[PDB]
RNA sequence: GUGAGUAAAUUUGG
RNA sequence: AUACCAAAUUUUA
RNA sequence: GAGUAAAAUUUGG
RNA sequence: AAAUCUUUCUCAC
């Protein structure tokens, strides 16, 4: 049916593909492509564009954003038990804490200063050295990412070492800063739609638009290119160390370590790779492997092709195309006058995940559609009514509800089929507030979150309810935590209060006027 | 003894690391959401619970009623500038026994952009999902006229046209090295020490507005006072009211580093900067100094360098436009040389062939402005020699857009059009 | 406020007391000594004199309020301060030389920098690689899509029946007969019966892919919603017959045969054999007690079942219908058939897309969107975006790709763009 | 590798 | 030359 | 088992 | 047996 749409349609209505396959095949394929590129047979990974005009940031103070170094996302931790190497998946928080424990350092910034101020690669920084950190920081673990529409073969992703992440955060922060200072039209922080609007304005002075994509982007970004950019902007020894670890990277596949001298392993440095092109020319509006340049004559198109080749931004001949009436970037398509292209576009369907979460997600999707020009409002109302009927078919059995109140949704035993306009303009029974996109969490979300919470060790003393002005980079010991908690509790008791009363900004503001 | 296990070998850790280590874990269920909700009748029991106890306590929200006529337009970014708690207010809430972490999360001013293709006559902002139906966020005639670029009925005062200062209107102005705030009743003076706005009564409403405009923390300082003060005379004097919507701070410039505020008007509820009003806004503050009203994409220093480079070669009109843009983008009081007459000319900014600046999502080629495009003559680029279906014919004075021209029988794209940017009407 | 001075500040407040016991100097960098709810205006605070103190170096002012007292650490070893008391306190307390480390900059050049640069130089480097020659031509024509579909058909061919796709239509049996047929088919297949449920046991695997062919399209899919809901319910309800209003299925857990000590209940990873019923008339016919029906199987993993069961057929159809050109009638093999084709077969195609857990039709749709938007494309390479047979394996995804290409061809045939 | 048993997904969706 | 945190959800590379 | 990066919504702190 | 290295439950030794 997507083939018979009159307008633009990505085909996002169904869910993305699923896969229970092992990640070995995809990771091996990626490494093989990188190796093939290294031989100079398929694509270009040798950067020849001039980057001498990028401003030097070497004089800036070395600052580390601590929050970027802790998360519940996965990472690879490396242990050398008996001369062998063991790579295990852990949280980035646990990996960073283990790193800081091994090299006795209060904070990551202290660790980076210590690493930068030693006088030998063998000098100890605790139970380790810079040589050992570089050896361990080049090890990656492989995994599979699925549920991405249009990719029947899911993509290989890689968990990196905490030390690698620590250096990457610094270099990427400074690459983004240089992009903000040097890019003709800054886009590293804009959304897809904002990028499309800016591109529409940018390409309005030339006849032809090159809707462009790059292929094998991460496999064709070489350690030499990364070091070239980092030296151009002045990352010094941090950049040298990161490039060295990238050149010597090894990926654990199943039980074997496989060397991958080429590439950067699936988007490890998006801003640096973007700067590799943006630092040589101002003719492209791009981030990562997506650019929307324009041209007037075939000679200008040849110039564009040469510029892309020289920056290791190999044009994807499968997907790149030339257009004159439209322009598309980041899957957002606009007409040359800035209008959104008629059609469903990127509109995605809502799968069945609960009686009320399904309706709330449908409401959010339809609100997004109608705020743009995707569909008229009455179509959205009809679709919402149809969704309510489908939810009634799915969820109106005793295993979900035993109620018969009139105001309830028909999918919960009621007889109310709400109008989209009535719901949106808070013109409904309060039971429906949870279904409004801006409303509070629905009953299903609370139930599922409770189920997730009740799945179980020993907790550290909580360090909540802090003074909102205390910087989070300050240090605390166990006794400090105990003393701070005791003082706060004493102050609360002086106010005749139990646990601090939850503060809702909206509610509190509503009491102001 | 969990501290000695989680942080073995260390006695001190940052608050960030400790808090990240005290994060509760969530285990993803292997069942579908449907089966999870069915398990043990958890959702059924929760629905009973909610209908019996939680639902009656839910407050009733007001119903949206205000609508305006809207028309389909280009895809634009609707900008909402939601302010966070002020520093003193956060201290007051924390010392009152409220959650410190929640208060900290509400301390930061947020700016969000939402795509929308629908515009009203007065560039109103719309409720989520109701732009097509024209439900506006906005809800005394002088209050209504103060927020309008062109008030319907002048009242003989500054809010609604040229005139002097009414009682409900206050102003904040800069004299010498001090900020004078006058309401008609109370006159106060404030200074900037290091990162604080020190004043006798920071709780003063005009003082709060000034603190928000200068990006400073209010502070109580008895020993702040000024020597000369024309606040009475300027309060009794009459100033021209530039035709412009209120800046995101809710104020309107009336003189060099001086802004008028209305007590009942908190923050701008309409798009301050748009494609049709950008150049008028720039011209209004030509010589009023930095305004800090329009956000620039990228680096402010780079944008000022590009503006200076274009300014170095241009006619007086283009020079005035460039200075107005520089004032529009420069924050008030910060370390910026927005005046494009004392700023140093950057050679690298001259090296580049095209000088682009993005203000509130509008991309402007300063080179095009220098040769008089957005205000004098439009730019025409031929797209094809075939007539495209569904496109209107070329008007005599076309605005921006795609048209079919019969005079040469071609599809033309019009950009940088005075019919879209100047719009003298 | 700068962390560099933190330790220095701590030395300044060294067991100094006031008011008979209370600490005098409170360090801004100390989390315990900080006064909660009080903004910081210096490195430390003197409670006795109620004054903020900051420490500065020569020619290095720090951004603090003017009311904060500055203790200037002169280049020559001396500590100047407007307040004499703080001067004496600094003189005594900074008895040991407390040299403040300089600010480390991002471009800092480490001692081992040259060593690592040499190491990098000795390691392998990429070779230049060839510059592609790009010819920009018109997008592919109808003949190219026809060639792709013909290539798929020639290489794989067609099954004789629609197999599980036929389960989108009523088998013409009552609930009792459907349950009887399903249970008796399970018995005849020699499935283990345990605890009132069916288990399919396996011992060895050939470790080769199953035969792949294209599925012919049934006439219609009136039971699409019912079938998807049944698959959704089978995610945990496996081993017993599940009934809907107009049809039924049987999901059998597939577990290994250890022989004596074997798995007896499914776990999160156990696969299912989904058995469904359609009208007879193929090699899969099964008869019992005079009741006849075609029995078709589908081997799914848990993720595939969960993904399939969650799709909303009706809403997807309506959303597509919102802005759809007229759909032409098509034959069993996705060919334009004005005389005898059926427009309901499009529903069947939609159902197929719902059943395909790889959703290759999404890749085809994205490439076709690019095709319809394109004025010029790269010669011989853009055409090589519809060749997705190497990305997928199995009858269902192969048929989905084939009918997606057929949809593209039909669009180019009946509604040229 | 040997032996033994049969918490978790069936309870409860037309 | 320089000059908010997590959980869930949607989209995007 | 699910990484890097961007935008946004809700909830919690 | 099939969309085929997946269909890999527990306990003691
Ligand atoms: N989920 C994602 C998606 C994209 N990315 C980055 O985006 C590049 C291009 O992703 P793509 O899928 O487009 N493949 P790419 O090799 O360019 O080839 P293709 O265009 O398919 O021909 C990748 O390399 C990564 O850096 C990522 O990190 N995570
Ligand atoms: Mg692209
Ligand atoms: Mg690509
Ligand atoms: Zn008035
Ligand atoms: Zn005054
Ligand atoms: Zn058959």
């Amino acid at each position: 049916m997507w083939a018979f749409q009159e307008g633009v349609c990505k085909g996002n209505l169904l869910s993305g593909p699923t896969s229970m396959k092992a990640p070995d095949s995809a990771a091996r394929e990626s490494i093989d492509r990188a190796s093939e590129i290294m031989t100079g047979k398929s694509y270009n990974a040798v950067h020849t564009g001039d980057l001498s005009k990028l401003p030097n940031q070497g004089e800036s103070p070395l600052r580390i954003v601590d929050s970027d170094l802790y998360s519940e996302r996965s990472c690879c931790w490396v242990i050398e038990k008996e001369g062998r190497v063991v790579c295990k998946s852990t949280t980035l928080t646990r990996g960073m804490t283990s790193l800081l424990n091994t090299t006795k350092c209060s904070s990551p910034s202290e660790l980076i200063c210590k690493v930068l101020t030693v006088e030998s690669l063998s000098e100890k920084i605790g139970d380790t050295s810079v040589e050992e950190l570089l050896s361990h920081g080049r090890y990656f673990k492989c995994a599979l990412r699925d549920q991405e529409r249009g990719k029947p073969k899911s993509r290989a992703i890689f968990l990196s070492h905490p030390f690698f992440r620590l250096l990457s955060s610094v270099v990427e922060t400074h690459a983004r800063s240089v992009l903000s200072k040097v890019s003709a039209v800054y886009t590293a922080t804009a959304s897809a739609e904002q990028r499309a609007m800016m591109a529409a304005q940018v390409v309005e002075s030339r006849k032809h638009v090159l809707n462009g994509d790059c292929t094998k982007y991460n496999e064709a970004i070489d350690a030499d290119t990364l070091l070239k950019v980092w030296d151009a902007i002045g990352m010094g020894s941090i950049g040298v160390m990161l490039a060295y670890m990238v050149r010597r990277k090894c990926v654990l596949i199943k039980d074997t370590l496989v060397e991958c001298p080429g590439g950067m392993l699936m988007g490890m440095f998006n801003a640096t790779a973007t700067l590799a092109l943006q630092g040589t020319t101002d003719r492209f509006l791009s981030f990562s492997d997506d650019f929307i340049t324009s041209f007037n004559s075939p000679a200008e198109l040849r110039e564009i092709e040469d510029l892309l080749f020289a920056s290791c931004h190999n044009l994807s001949l499968k997907k790149s195309y030339i257009s004159v009436a439209s322009l598309e970037i980041n899957s957002c398509t606009l007409t040359r006058d800035g209008d959104l292209a008629t059609g469903l576009g990127c509109t995605a369907g809502v799968p069945f995940r609960g009686p009320l979460v399904t309706l709330k997600q449908t409401a959010a999707m339809l609100s997004g559609a109608v705020d743009s020009g995707v569909m008229p409002f009455h179509s959205a109302e009809r679709l919402f009514q149809i969704k309510q009927q489908e939810c009634a078919y799915r969820y109106n059995n005793p295993t979900y509800t035993t109620r018969n109140e009139d105001f309830l949704p028909t999918c919960l035993g009621g007889k109310t089929v709400i109008s989209f306009q009535s719901l949106l303009t808070w013109d409904c029974h309060p039971f429906w507030y949870q279904v409004h996109p801006d409303g509070p969490d629905t009953i299903d979300q609370k139930v599922l979150s409770v189920l997730a919470s009740k799945t179980r060790r020993t907790r550290l003393e909580a360090l909540s309810d802090l003074d909102p002005l205390v910087p989070h980079r300050l240090l605390v010991s166990e006794s400090d935590v105990s003393k701070i908690r005791a003082a706060r509790q004493a102050h609360l008791k002086s106010l005749g209060l139990e646990q601090p009363t939850n503060f809702n900004y909206a509610i509190y503001k509503a009491v102001q006027p | 003894s969990q501290f000695g296990k989680s942080f073995k070998g260390r006695t001190e850790v940052t608050i960030t690391e400790y808090r990240s280590h005290t994060v509760k874990d969530v285990h993803r269920s292997l069942l579908t959401a449907d089966k999870s909700l069915r398990k043990s009748f958890c959702f059924r029991n929760a629905l009973n619970q909610f209908l019996d106890k939680d639902l009656p306590l839910l407050p009733i929200r007001p119903k949206l009623e205000s609508r305006v006529a809207v028309k389909k337009s280009k895809l634009r970014s609707q900008l909402s500038f939601r302010p966070g708690l002020t520093q003193e207010e956060a201290i007051d809430l924390y010392n009152k026994g409220y959650d410190g972490d929640s208060v900290s999360g509400a301390l930061q001013d947020r700016v969000v952009n939402e795509p929308v293709a629908y515009s009203s006559a007065d560039n109103d902002k719309f409720h989520r999902g109701l732009a097509a139906l024209g439900y506006t966020l906005a809800d005394d005639t002088c209050e209504s006229g103060f927020v309008r670029a062109i008030p319907t009925t002048p009242c003989g005062f500054i809010c609604c046209g040229p005139g002097s200062f009414k009682d409900s209107l206050g102003f904040v102005i800069k004299i010498g090295e001090f900020w004078h705030m006058y309401d008609g009743f109370q006159h106060f003076v404030a200074v900037e020490d290091a990162k604080f706005l020190a004043s006798k009564s920071p709780s003063f409403w005009l003082a709060k507005r000034l603190a928000k405009r200068l990006n400073l923390v209010p502070k109580e300082d008895p020993s702040v006072a000024a020597a000369e003060c024309p606040c009475k005379k300027v309060w009794e004097a009459s100033f021209a009211r530039a035709p412009t919507a209120l800046d995101p701070f809710g104020g309107r410039a009336f003189c060099d580093q001086g802004w008028v505020y209305h007590r009942d008007v908190g923050y701008a509820t309409a798009n301050h900067i748009s494609q049709e009003t950008l150049f008028q806004q720039a011209l209004s503050v030509r010589n009023l100094g930095p305004q800090g009203s329009a956000n620039v994409s990228g680096s402010i220093h780079t944008a000022l360098d590009r503006l200076r480079a274009a300014y170095s070669r241009g006619t007086p009109a283009s020079r005035s436009i460039l200075q107005g843009l520089a004032n529009l983008i420069t924050p008030v009081g910060e370390n910026f040389e927005c005046d494009l007459d004392k700023r140093k000319l950057n050679i690298k900014a001259l090296r580049s062939p095209e000088r682009y600046i993005t203000i509130e999502g509008l991309v402007v080629n300063l080179d095009d402005v220098v040769r008089g495009f957005y205000l004098d003559k439009a730019k025409v680029t031929v797209l094809s020699r075939s007539k495209w279906m569904g496109y209107e014919d070329l008007p005599q004075k076309p605005p921006n857009g795609t048209f079919y021209c019969r005079k040469r029988k071609a599809m033309l794209l019009i950009s940088c059009s005075p019919g879209t940017y100047a719009k003298k009407r | 406020m700068d962390s560099r001075f933190a330790q220095l500040t701590g030395v300044f407040c060294d067991d100094f007391t006031y008011s008979e016991g209370s600490r005098r100097f409170l360090s801004s960098y100390s989390t315990v000594e900080r006064r909660p709810g009080v903004p910081v205006e210096g490195d430390c605070y003197d409670c006795l004199k109620n004054k903020w103190i900051a420490f500065e170096l020569e020619g290095q002012p720090r951004k603090f309020p003017k009311a904060t007292v500055r203790c200037i650490l002169n280049n020559d070893a001396t500590y100047v301060c407007s307040e004499q008391e703080y001067q004496q306190i600094c003189k005594v307390q900074f008895k040991d030389y407390l040299e403040i480390d300089g600010v480390v900059k991002v471009g800092h050049k480490a001692s081992y920098d040259a060593e690592l640069r040499e190491r990098l130089l000795e390691l392998p480097h990429p070779k230049s690689g060839p510059k592609p020659r790009i010819e920009w031509v018109a997008p592919p024509r109808l003949a190219d899509i026809s060639k792709e579909t013909a290539e798929l058909k020639r290489q794989y061919g067609f099954f004789e029946c629609s197999k599980f796709l036929a389960c989108g239509e009523e088998c013409g049996l009552d609930q009792e007969a459907r349950e009887l047929i399903l249970n008796e088919y399970a018995r005849d297949r020699e499935f283990e019966f345990r605890n009132g449920g069916w288990i399919q046991r396996y011992t060895v695997a050939s470790h080769k892919p199953a035969t792949q062919k294209i599925l012919p399209l049934p006439a219609s899919a009136p039971l699409a919603r019912e079938l998807l809901m049944l698959i959704a319910r089978s995610t945990t309800q496996a081993g017993k017959v599940l009934h809907s209003d107009n049809t039924s299925i049987l999901a059998v857990p597939v577990m290994r045969d250890s022989g004596k000590h074997s798995k007896r209940r499914p776990t999160a990873s156990t696969h299912h054999l989904v058995v469904g019923l359609s009208k007879p008339g193929c090699e899969h016919d099964f008869e019992f007690d005079g009741y006849r029906a075609a029995v078709h199987v589908m081997h799914l993993d848990p993720k595939q079942s969960a993904n399939i069961g969650e799709q909303d057929f009706v809403s997807t159809r309506e959303i597509y219908k919102l802005d759809m050109l007229e759909l032409p009638p098509i034959s069993r093999k996705g060919d334009l058939d004005r005389a005898s084709g059926l427009e309901t077969r499009w529903d069947v195609i939609l159902l197929l897309e719902c059943l395909d857990s790889t959703r290759v039709s999404q890749a085809v749709a994205q490439h076709f969107n690019r095709h319809r938007l394109a004025l010029s494309v790269c010669k011989d390479e853009f055409r090589k975006g519809y060749q997705l047979a190497s990305e997928i394996r199995g009858t269902i995804p192969l048929s989905s790709l084939y009918y997606s290409l057929c949809a593209v061809r039909l669009r180019m045939t009946v509604h040229p763009f």
